[PDB]
C-alpha cells in the first residue's frame, strides 16, 4: 500500500537560503499525451495527521513536522495547481506542463519550496504533436496514472485524451487531381503518398490556409494530415 | 547605471503646487493633475481632479 | 444581483476530485484596450454579508456559502490576478493575458476551481499594444470600467490607459530629406507618410538606435513613432 | 544598519483599489556584472526580533496590513528566489534577471503582489548571463556584491564570475585549417579569429553538435567557446 514517510531532502532552489526543504520531487513521470503527472516527493502525500485523504499532505521541513491542507501547500508553475489523488510517496495531480512542478509552503514559519525540472517529457510518438489534449481533432492514446492506490507507486495505465487531427480537413477530389484544401490554426504536418503504382511522396509542414495538389492516375492515394495513420481513397479521383 | 532619486513629490489633496527647480544632473519636474482617477480608491483623496 | 449571494452553477470540472462548484460566468467584459477585466459571476467578490465592499468576497465553496478575506482564494485568467476593485456582482481585476477566466478556491479538502472559456483580448485602439497599463508612459484611449463600488453596475466605458514611451527621437533636417535618428528602448511602431503630395508609406516596428531617411517634397512629413502623438513637419527645410 | 522599518511605496499594480501598497519594491540595483541583486524594499524582508534573519518579513498598509513569517509571502520571478543576507533597508538575493522581482502575500485582507521591473540593466562583463556564478567552466573577473552578513548596503565586490561552457570542444588540426567540431549541451557563444596575419572574426551562437571550419595562418588560432578569455593554439598543425 503506502510505505512512505515525510522527510527533508535536498532541493537546489528554495525561497530562502534555508534549503532544508521536503517536498523535493525525487522523480516525475510525464510520458503521456495527457496533462497529468505522477510526482514522487520526499514529503508524504496521502498521509496527514489522520492518514489518508486526497487533498492533504504531511511533511517535515526541518522546522516543523506537521500536515496541512492542500491550500497551505499549493503546487504551482506560477498559478495554482490542484492535486487529485495521493499514494504515499507519490502524488498524482493535474498541473498542465507536468515537467515544471513547484511545490511550496504557505503553512507556518519559514518558506520551503522545491521546484523540479525533471527529465521526463510529454511527446508524440507520431510525426505531429498531440502530447497534450488540444480542442482540435479526435483522441489518440495517452497515459493517465491511477487515481486510486495500486502499487507505493501510482501505476501508469493507458487512457484516452484529445489529439491533434489538423483543423478543417476539406478534401476535394477532381479529375486526375486531388487538391487538399487546408485551413489549419497551427503547424500541421501534411504527408501524402500514392497507394498504387503512382508515386506522390510528399512531406510538408504547412501553416495558414493553403492548397496542395497531387496527381491521381486511378490508383488511389493516402493523405494523412496533422498526425493520422493512413486515410485512403482508391481507383478514381483519390 | 544611474540611480533615480525621488525625494517624494509634493502632493496637495484638493490643492496644487508649482514646480520649484532644484540643482541635480537630470533634474526634471512636471506638474500632474488628477493623481487618482475618479472612482478608483477606497480611502483615496476626495478630489480626483 | 450585487447583494444576492453566490450559488451553485453548471461547471462539472475542477482540478480536484470534488467538482460540485459554483461559477459559470453570466457575462464577462474583457474585449478592452486596457489590461483589466470585469467579470459578472456567482462566486462574487465585492460582497460579504455587509453587502458591497472593496476588499472582501463571498462564495459557495461547493456547498458552503460564506465570505472570507481574500487569502489563498485567487482569481486568474491564464496567469494569477490581483484584483483592483470589487463591486458586488462584479469582480474587477488586472489580468494580463485574458482569454479564459478562472475563479477558484484553493481550499483544503474540497478544492474547486472553475474556468470558463471566453475570448477576452486586449488590443491596440491605434497601433500601440495594451495588455496591462503600467504607470509609466503616455496615456492613450482605451476601454475600461469604473474602479470603485457604486453601492451603478460595472459596465464598459472608455478611460485612459498608460502605454510605454521611448527615448528622444533625434530629427535631422536637410534639404528635401529628413533623416530620423530614432532610438527606441522598446518596440515602437514607426509609421510615416509625407505631409506632402509625396509619401513615405512605411510602417515598420523598430527597436534600438537606427536611422531612417525619408523624402520630403517640400511639404515635410508626418511620422508617428510608437503610436505616440505624431511628430510632423511641413517645411521644405525638412 | 538594521534600522529599517516596514512602509508603503507606489506600485504599478497591486491589490485593492489603491497601489500605495505594502511589499512594494522602491528601487532595485543590478549594478553587478554577475547575476545578483541588491533590493531596496519599503516593506522589510529579513528581520524579526532576531536582527538579521532569513525567514521573517513585515509590511503595513491601512487596508491590507500585518507582518508575517515568510511563508504565505513567496518571492518569485515565477519560480523561487533565495535571499542570502539582509542589511536593513537592503535585501540581497540571487534571482535571475536581477531587475524583476515579484513579491506577494496570499493571506490577510486582500492578496497583494507588487512587481518591480524598472530598469537597472546589466549583463556580465563577459557575454553570457548568470543568475549567480555557477561551478561549470571558466572564471572571469566581475563585479557582484557582498553576500556575507555583517549588519550599511551590500557594496560591489570585485570577485569571480563563471561562465558555463559546453562539453566537447573537439579541435581538429589540418594544414592551415582548423575545423572545430563542437558539441553544445547549452547555447555557447563561439567567437574566433585566427592568430597571425589571417584572422577569422566570426561570432556565432551555436546549439546542438555542429562543425565550423576556419582558415588558419599557421601561427595559431583563437576560439573562445562558451564565453572565455582567449583559448588559443599557436603554430603547429593549426
Amino acid at each position: 500500500y503506502k510505505l512512505a514517510r515525510p522527510y527533508i531532502a535536498d532541493c537546489p532552489n528554495c525561497g530562502h537560503s534555508r534549503c532544508d526543504s521536503p517536498i523535493a520531487i525525487e522523480e516525475v513521470r510525464g510520458d503521456a499525451h495527457a496533462g497529468v503527472i505522477r510526482i514522487q516527493t520526499s514529503a508524504m502525500f496521502g498521509l496527514k495527521t489522520d492518514g489518508v485523504d486526497l487533498a492533504y499532505m504531511s511533511f517535515m521541513n526541518g522546522k516543523t513536522q506537521k500536515s496541512i491542507k492542500i491550500d497551505n501547500l499549493h503546487v504551482r508553475t506560477s498559478a495554482p495547481c490542484s492535486l487529485v489523488s495521493h499514494h504515499g510517496y507519490y502524488i498524482l495531480a493535474q498541473c498542465p506542463p507536468g515537467d515544471t512542478v513547484t511545490v511550496g509552503f504557505h503553512d507556518g514559519p519559514n518558506r520551503h519550496t522545491c521546484t523540479v525540472a525533471h527529465k521526463v517529457e510529454f511527446r508524440p510518438v507520431g510525426r505531429e504533436k498531440y502530447r497534450h489534449p488540444p480542442e482540435h481533432g479526435v483522441e489518440l492514446p495517452c497515459n493517465r496514472y491511477t487515481h486510486k492506490r495500486a502499487d507505493v507507486p501510482f501505476v501508469p495505465v493507458k487512457a484516452k485524451c484529445i489529439a491533434t487531427l489538423a483543423p478543417e480537413p476539406l478534401v476535394e477530389h477532381k479529375h486526375r487531381t486531388l487538391i487538399l484544401h487546408l485551413h489549419p490554426d497551427h503547424p500541421t504536418l501534411l504527408t501524402t503518398r500514392s497507394l498504387g503504382s503512382d508515386a506522390n511522396p510528399t512531406r510538408q509542414w504547412i501553416e495558414r490556409p493553403t492548397t496542395v495538389n497531387f496527381t491521381v492516375t486511378g490508383e488511389g492515394l493516402e493523405y494523412t494530415w496533422g498526425n493520422h495513420p493512413p486515410k485512403r481513397v482508391w481507383a478514381q479521383e483519390s | 547605471k544611474y540611480k533615480t532619486k525621488v525625494p517624494s513629490p509634493v502632493v496637495k489633496c484638493c490643492g496644487a503646487t508649482q514646480c520649484t527647480s532644484k540643482p541635480h544632473p537630470d533634474y526634471q519636474c512636471q506638474v500632474f493633475t488628477g493623481v487618482y482617477p475618479f472612482m478608483w480608491g477606497g480611502a483615496y483623496c476626495f478630489c480626483d481632479t
